[PDB]
């Protein structure tokens, strides 16, 4: 069960990464955004 | 930069009023939330390993 836990916890780790872009992207971006334009910017980000 | 330029194009902003201050401040914030993240990160599989 342990090791499942890290297996899972190695995938969070690369996820983790990835996501910290996201997360700067919206504070430096996103506050004067309507949101619909958000949820384009989320998809032209995304791809 | 990608992203910065594909800004620009959907706000409308036409000509020349571009400056680069979303893209650095983003990029100042970034270090912040990655370096606390991987403390964070260490300290769970630490925790796990104990």
């Amino acid at each position: 069960r342990w090791l499942n836990t890290t297996k899972q916890f190695s995938k969070t780790s690369q996820e983790l990464i990835g996501n910290c872009i996201i997360s700067s992207i919206y504070e430096t971006y996103f506050g004067h955004l309507n949101e619909r334009e958000r949820a384009d910017m989320l998809v032209i980000l995304k791809r | 930069i990608h992203f910065d330029r594909n800004f620009y194009q959907k706000m409308k902003v036409g000509v020349n009023p571009r400056s680069p201050g979303y893209f650095i401040d983003g990029l100042r914030a970034l270090v912040k939330l990655v370096t606390a993240k991987y403390q964070d990160l260490q300290e769970n599989q630490r925790f796990v390993n104990v």
